[PDB]
């Protein structure tokens, strides 16, 4: 049979290359690059749901420190206790920052007040801080506008001798990030290739067949990037530079399998014996549906990270998705024609010998004796739960950046100087109809704080009555500027500054946020500001809501993924247990790349993983394992008929090498994103690579045809064969 | 066409061994150099060439290609 869409593309094969070819072009002259996109459509990091957004929303518009959920801490550093010169050049700094209303929406200076210096100043003396409020939420492009503004005024205002400037905060971090993860992407994608073109000239041993593959692979990832970018321009998408990276490294690895099965089958057909026009609508038949049903999982697995509620991942699912779709027609389209085309000039025959006496001899030993092999790797791939009890997650995205970036260059100067609390401060805000002026109220304020300062973990309490944050007033010239700014204007709140020891954002610290909490309630509980509202908000509040969206969030994320991915296999294969063993013996092998590469990192590089590497890492995996599986089972399929347990071991023998090759092609391709400066983009790569090295080495050589075999033809039901 | 034929296809295509190689004198550990997982997969093969299963301990009856075209000719019903 020849199949109406292989004879169009076979017909049309010239015109479609020079057609996909002249819209790559057409793209990437009309459109800009996707990282400057990213750059410009970027997404804010927190959801706007958050009750740690709303609570900095209210105290920023209450006590008028601006409408932002960005801050920025600006730190002095000097090589001596600071003199008055230092005190010179900052207010000098502070004045140019108020000037700059475009971005700088506050100033919270207290070093420039003398009785409240004492309270920012380093112990040491050598250092100071203030606060800063920007415009725009946190990775934003205003976000990034008003941290790079700051940055400029900060550095080229003349410092005084011995004394340096840093600029710092969640929103310096955050741009830093993103700036550093688009400025690897040009390196990831370099060492991707060349690892790959390595690889793949010592599988097919001749320099032209690499060269055609990866001129495909590069006009798939163009396209998608393009389409991706397209899109971004126009508004319709935000995006992050997990979602570029992401997409990046998936259009390539996912092309470059796509390319190795359709040229692994049409060398199949031709060491087979067919001829040119046969060995490609051979290859048609048999791999054209393997490559939409892989596309398809990747697509709506990706896609299904729409509906997770962080924005580091709700922002995933549409670029990717989009990405996908694009690299997979590119794929169907460009692949079979470029491959007839090249066919006519024989450039896409085997040169070395497909060899398959190994792989049929694997699927004698497997379909004879199936359920003690299916145990023996059952026991492989369980024992991977074994790191979860010690399994740690980090939320410290500090840490994951290079130590040159200039957010991270600015936090050494706190640690050198200051306790590492110091500048991941915590706010805690109360607000009543009452005016707090009263003396009374104020009495209700100290045992608020009081109580606070008796919770685990906090060592001061920055406040109205205390201005230097230790134990210790209302008519006093000096305590009038700290009415200025630790009370609202109407007197109806007050806010209280909270400071940890060890670091606020470990899941240790994370944690007192619910004993902050009830020891604030505790303290006006039985008194008459019971009624008084009370908000948290700052990084300790702000990772709290994080870590308890981030399960919820993968969780349905996975579940989503996993029934999506049976549908397409019950679609592409219409059988109902088939399509259930596809994903499930991936599912089950999932504990064995999340031990592999906890064990990895957690355990031996002693890197815990960022929160956002299970979550991003999960939803690949179950799809391209899936998408083997189904490659493995679409051949049973096709094989069928010689014999239910032969067919499992003839296909075995054709799809043995195929598969291995492109899961190797794959988890380098992922594997190699650890050159990422961004470590958490490591960490997912790692994952994945680990993962996918396992399940192709594992799952999809023994468990899938073991289960085949011992199902005989139950493993197809409904479908009636003898 | 007939049974011997195509058991004869199946045990050519199992060994690698040409059609005009196989014989039925022929054994297929020394003479075609047939590996122990060669027969279990070759047994295994005309388990559904023809609907009739093979207990292992029958499967020590299948020594040469002569012996497994006359016993397959009995056990074909
Ligand atoms: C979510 C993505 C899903 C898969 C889409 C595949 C995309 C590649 C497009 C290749 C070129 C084909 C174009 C037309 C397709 C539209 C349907 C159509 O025109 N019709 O409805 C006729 C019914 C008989 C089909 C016939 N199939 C058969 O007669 C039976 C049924 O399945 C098989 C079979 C399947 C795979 C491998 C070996 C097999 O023996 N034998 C067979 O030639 O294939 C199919 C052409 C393609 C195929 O591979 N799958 C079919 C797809 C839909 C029908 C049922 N269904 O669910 C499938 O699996």
């Amino acid at each position: 049979e020849k199949p109406f869409i292989a004879r169009m593309i076979h017909a049309f094969a010239v015109p479609i290359i020079l057609g996909w070819l002249a819209v790559c072009v057409v793209v990437t002259v009309f459109v800009p690059s996707l990282e400057a996109v990213g750059q410009e459509r970027s997404v804010s990091l927190s959801p706007k749901d958050a009750p740690s957004f709303e609570a900095m929303g209210r105290i920023g518009m209450v006590f008028k420190e601006g409408d932002s959920d960005s801050f920025a801490m600006v730190i002095i550093e000097g090589n001596q206790p600071l003199g008055d010169a230092a005190h010179k050049y900052y207010d000098g700094l502070v004045a140019q920052l108020r000037a700059d209303k475009k971005h700088v929406q506050s100033v919270q200076d207290l070093w420039g007040d003398p009785l409240t210096a004492a309270g920012v100043q380093s112990n040491d003396g050598k250092a100071a801080y203030v606060q800063l409020s920007l415009a725009g939420n946190q990775g934003t492009p205003l976000a990034n506008e008003s941290v790079e503004a700051v940055r400029s005024i900060v550095e080229s205002t003349p410092a005084p001798p011995g004394i340096k400037a840093y600029v710092t905060g969640p929103s310096a971090l955050a741009a830093d990030m993103h700036h550093s993860g688009d400025r690897s992407m040009a390196r990831i994608t370099m060492v991707t290739v060349a690892v790959i073109f390595i690889m793949l000239l010592l599988v097919y041993r001749s320099i032209i067949t690499v060269v055609l593959l990866l001129i495909t692979v590069g006009v798939e990832l163009t396209a998608a990037r393009g389409v991706v970018a397209v899109l971004g321009h126009s508004g319709a998408i935000g995006l992050t530079t997990f979602a570029v990276s992401l997409l990046t490294s998936l259009a390539i690895a996912a092309g470059t399998d796509y390319g190795i099965f359709i040229i692994g089958r049409y060398q199949e057909a031709r060491q087979a014996g067919e001829d040119k026009e046969a060995a490609y609508y051979t290859m048609y038949r048999g791999t054209a549906h393997v490559i939409l049903g892989s596309g398809l999982t990747i697509a709506g697995a990706t896609f299904c990270l729409s509906f997770a509620r962080m924005p580091y991942f709700q922002t995933l699912g549409i670029p990717c998705a989009v990405g996908m779709l694009v690299a997979v027609a590119v794929a169907l389209t460009l692949g079979p024609a470029v491959l007839h085309v090249g066919s006519r000039f024989g450039l896409f025959d085997p040169k070395r010998l497909l060899k398959v006496r190994g792989w049929r001899r694997v699927g004698t030993v497997v379909v004879r004796w199936p359920l003690p092999v299916l145990v023996a790797t059952c026991a492989i791939a369980l024992v991977g739960l074994l790191a979860l009890p010690g399994y740690k997650t980090s939320y410290n995205d500090r840490d994951y950046l290079p130590d040159f970036i200039p957010a991270n260059q600015g936090y050494a100067a706190a640690d050198r100087h200051f306790s590492q609390a110091r500048m991941k401060p915590e706010i805690l805000m109360i607000e009543s109809d009452h005016d707090m002026r009263n003396p009374a109220d104020f009495l209700v304020l100290d045992k608020l704080a009081k109580g606070i300062f008796r919770v685990p973990g906090i060592s001061r309490v920055q406040a109205i009555t205390r201005p230097e944050g230790t134990t210790m007033v209302f008519k006093n010239k000096d305590f009038q500027r700290a009415m200025k700014s630790f009370l609202s204007s109407d007197g109806h709140a007050a806010r209280f500054i909270i400071l940890h020891r060890g670091d606020p954002q470990s899941p240790e610290g994370i944690k007192s946020i619910d004993a902050i909490r009830t020891a604030a309630e505790e303290s006006l509980k039985g008194t008459p500001l019971e009624d008084a509202k009370i908000y948290l908000a700052g990084t300790a509040a702000v990772f709290h809501d994080i870590s308890e969206g981030a399960q919820w969030d993968l969780l349905i994320a996975a579940i989503s993924s996993l029934c999506l991915i049976f549908i397409i296999m019950l679609i592409i294969t219409r059988a109902f247990i088939a399509a259930a063993v596809i994903v499930g013996t991936v599912a089950l092998s999932l504990g064995a790349s999340f031990g592999l590469s906890v064990l990895l990192w957690q355990h031996i590089l002693a890197i815990h993983l960022h929160w956002l590497v299970l979550a991003m890492s999960v939803i690949v995996l179950l799809a391209v394992g899936s998408d083997y599986n189904l490659l493995l089972v679409s051949r049973f399929k096709q094989e069928i008929g010689a014999g239910l347990k032969t067919g499992i071991i003839r296909s075995m023998g054709g799809t043995g090498k195929v598969v291995t090759n492109a899961g190797l092609v794959f988890a380098v391709t992922m594997a190699s994103m650890a050159v990422s400066d961004l470590r958490v983009i490591g960490q997912v790569g790692t994952t994945i690579g680990l993962g996918l090295l396992f399940d192709t080495l594992i799952v999809r050589s023994f468990m899938t045809p073991s289960i085949a075999a011992l199902l005989g033809r139950w493993f197809w039901w409904p479908l009636r064969v003898r | 066409s007939t049974i011997e034929e195509r058991v004869k296809k199946i045990i050519g295509e199992q060994l690698g061994v040409k059609q005009e190689e196989v014989t039925n004198n022929a054994s297929f550990v020394e003479d075609l150099g047939a590996d122990s997982l060669d027969t279990v997969e070759l047994v295994m093969a005309l388990e559904e060439e023809f609907d009739t299963e093979i207990p292992d301990e029958e499967a020590e009856k299948i020594t040469t290609v002569q012996a497994a075209i006359d016993y397959i000719n009995g056990h074909q019903a």
